[PDB]
Formats: structure tokens, C-alpha cells, sequence
DNA sequence: AGCTATTTATAAGC
DNA sequence: GCTTATAAATAGCT
């Protein structure tokens, strides 16, 4: 990552593991 | 420091913007050192009260969240209120 | 310490271990103290070398992390070859 | 941003 | 795990 920014991939799903409740931030 | 400052919001606004930068170093210092001297991956990640972004990773952001991905729970999960409780314990024996 | 250590892998398992949980304590303690003195919404996340997570939010990790996703890039983002820099020169 | 006095965080060790 | 001798971090100033 550049400037540190991570990958659209990565971001989505991040967000879905967490809004579907299948992350460990639940 | 010169003196023992308790654990609550810094009034002035000055002060309060000159112990962020520094206490922040401090934890990321303190972060990489954990990183190295244990084996570990650790990614931190902090919004000011500007909800500015202000991020470390010992070794890549990416990398740290698409593992975290990866995990359905932590094997241990703390919280500021945790954290003040066992403070809190300690403090009388 | 007793005496000053060096910033490398600890070789020996058993002082690895404890130097860990004590470290990781130590490590939440001062996000603890970061996020009330300064008013900021701080997440932490450790990987140790058997893969297990160790995690801490000053907030609740879940809020942490979705407002991250709402970022293109951080306006600070810091890796150990930057600290080490920063640690080597001056 | 550079300076010290204290408060904390710990490396060893039981 | 619980102590103690040292190394770090960092508060109040300039």
C-alpha cells in the first residue's frame, strides 16, 4: 500500500465480515 | 513528567494536541518494539477528535486487516472498560 | 529493566511469552490513556507468532473499524521501517 | 521544537 | 505469578 491505503477488496470485506456479523469485531 | 497528571480529558486545547502527537509516537514506538521482539503482526489505528486517520502496521495495513478478515472472534477482546477495571483492581490488592 | 534490551526477536520461548503478555498490557494501557487524555477513538490489533488475535478498542472494535472502511487514505500511516528511521537518525 | 524532574514501564529473577 | 533495580516515557516550560 502507498500511502497506506488498503485494497477496495480488502475494505469490502472487512465491512461485510463485519456488517454480516461474520467478523471477529462483532 | 514533572508532575502526575490524571487519567481524563486535557482541557486546553494546546496541551491536548502536543501530548497526542507525542503519546501517539510513544504507542507506535512501543507497538513495533512488540512486533519485533515477540514475532507478532500489529496494526493500530487511531481517529483523532477531528476524526482525522492516523494508522501504523509493523508490516503492511493491508496485509493485517485481510488477515483479520480471516478470523470469526479474537482469542481475547479488551475494551477501555476492561482496562480501567483491572486498573482499578490492582489498586487495592 | 534490570538491564537494557535490545530490539530483536527474544530467541528464548518462555521469556518471549511473558516479555508478550506483559508488553500487550502495557501497550493497551497507554491506547487507554491516549484515547481519554486526548479524546481520540483508537483500535488495536495483534497477531502473535501462532497466529492468535489479541485485540482492543477504546470504543467498540466494530464501530473502529466500519468508520475506517468510510476512508480512502489515512492522513498519517506509519510502518516499522518509518519508526525505525525516526529512532536511528536523531 | 529542545530541556530535566518524576512517574511509569519493565528486564531479571524467585 | 510477585519484587526490585534500571531503563523509558513524558509533564511542565521555554
Amino acid at each position: 500500500s502507498p500511502k497506506g491505503s488498503i485494497s477496495e477488496e480488502t475494505k469490502q470485506k472487512l465491512k461485510s465480515a463485519i456488517l454480516s456479523a461474520q467478523s471477529a469485531a462483532n | 513528567g514533572r508532575k502526575k497528571i490524571q487519567i481524563s480529558r486535557i482541557l486546553d486545547q494546546r496541551n491536548r494536541q502536543v501530548t497526542f502527537t507525542k503519546r501517539k509516537f510513544g504507542l507506535m514506538k512501543k507497538a513495533y518494539e512488540l512486533s519485533v521482539l515477540c514475532d507478532c503482526e500489529i496494526a493500530l489505528i487511531i481517529f483523532n477528535s477531528a476524526n482525522r486517520l492516523f494508522q501504523y502496521a509493523s508490516t503492511d495495513m493491508d496485509r493485517v486487516l485481510l488477515k483479520y478478515t480471516e478470523y470469526s472472534e479474537p482469542h481475547e477482546s479488551r475494551t477501555n472498560t476492561d482496562i480501567l477495571e483491572t486498573l482499578k483492581r490492582r489498586g487495592i490488592g
